[PDB]
């Protein structure tokens, strides 16, 4: 936070609210970048599914909390 | 002092053609005459930036909104230095980036309230930056309106 | 024994009644059984449980399950439930319903407001004022405050 290195690190995080498979990939990339992410329950697809997974059938939830397309895709 | 913005940053052009209608969406009629799978950079020609400057929204506004057009493959260090020094934005004490498509122009009332109250109050107390899609729709619009209200 | 095992195989539907020392209160139990017996979330088959919850005062149950976020509640879906909650004085429930993505501006209509005012309780003071005076609400306010 300025003053070159004399300052201190500027915190950062990402807030997630619903999304789609592309949003899930974005979240995965960000996490692999070691940046905190926050999810909101009840937002919708791509956000509530991860919240439920953290709280915890998994395949059934993946199909339920997200639209039929890409649900069979085990890449999800 | 913007004589160097084109020097550092650059703009990207379709250049090569990858198929009536191509991947880049440019009509076949309007396409460079120089021209399998579209390439993000290999099938792209780099050119100096040309859309830098400030915006003054018609009607109500702050008469100052630094808008810059830059290539996707740009080092964040130069962008951060530009923002911090040239535009006079002080180093944030916090940065929050919002994510999610938020299908539907109108969002849930509970979700809108949660966002505008919690996130914006936290930013106000700490004096942070918020990064969202610069689009006047959905979550970006909600963040913008909440930030303006708290300002 | 085989019958008992078969019953256990589908225990998702069976629900016990907790006497709780003469509780004599199980609306919540009925709602819990109904919600746990559905599972699938399509937002078109959960309206009946919502209407039952409105008819009762089990707001907590509805929030826990019906509005846990799993189901995709639309806008027009909650119009009737909101109207019922307003007519029966369900404050917590109306707050919950409006919270979950209900557009008041697109909801309230002159007919709706007329019905809300017609919901006055029997020979109440407001009923007398309305009869003495479409909602026809401006005149009563001007009479009370003074219109000056
Ligand atoms: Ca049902």
């Amino acid at each position: 936070t300025g003053v070159g290195g004399t300052g201190i690190d500027i915190p950062v995080l990402l807030l997630l609210i619903d999304g789609d498979e592309k949003m899930l990939t974005r979240i995965e990339n960000a996490t692999q970048a070691q940046l905190p992410c926050l999810l909101v329950a009840g937002s919708g697809g791509a956000a509530d599914c991860l919240a439920e997974t953290l709280e915890d059938q998994g395949e059934a939830r993946d199909r339920i909390r997200r639209f039929f397309p890409k649900g069979d895709l085990e890449v999800l | 002092e913007q004589s160097w913005i084109p020097k550092i940053f650059k703009k990207k052009t379709c250049t090569t053609f990858i198929v009536t209608l191509c991947q880049c969406g440019r009509p076949r009629t309007a396409h460079p005459a120089v021209a399998t799978v579209w390439d993000s950079d290999a099938h792209t020609t780099e050119k100096p930036t040309d859309a830098y400057g400030e915006l003054d929204f018609t009607g109500a506004g702050r008469k100052h909104s630094n808008f810059l057009r830059l290539s996707d493959r740009t080092d964040p260090a130069a962008v951060y230095s530009l923002v911090t020094r040239t535009w006079g934005f002080r180093a944030p004490n916090l940065v929050v980036s919002v994510l999610g498509g938020s299908g539907g122009p109108v969002l849930q009332t509970w979700l809108q309230d949660l966002l505008r109250r919690g996130l914006v109050r936290a930013a106000q107390s700490t004096g942070a930056w918020i990064v969202t899609g610069g689009l006047h729709t959905g979550i970006g619009r909600h963040v913008g309106v909440a930030v303006r209200d708290h300002q | 024994q085989a019958q008992v095992e078969r019953i256990m195989t589908r225990k998702e539907l069976l629900t016990v009644y907790s006497s709780e020392d003469g509780s004599e209160e199980f609306e919540t139990i009925v709602l819990k059984a109904l919600v746990k017996a559905c599972g699938s979330s399509e937002a078109s088959a959960y309206l009946d449980e919502l209407r039952l919850a409105v008819a009762w005062n089990r707001v907590d149950i509805a929030q826990s399950e019906l509005f846990r976020g799993d189901i995709q509640w639309r806008s027009f879906h909650l119009e009737a439930s909101l109207m019922d909650a307003l007519l029966n004085d369900r404050p917590e429930f109306v707050r919950l319903l409006i919270s979950h993505g209900l557009s008041l501006g697109h909801f309230l209509t002159p007919m709706r407001l007329a019905q809300l005012y017609s919901a006055a309780p029997s020979n109440s003071l407001i009923r007398n004022l309305l009869d003495q005076a479409p909602p026809d609400v401006g005149h009563v306010l001007r009479m009370l405050l003074g219109k000056m």
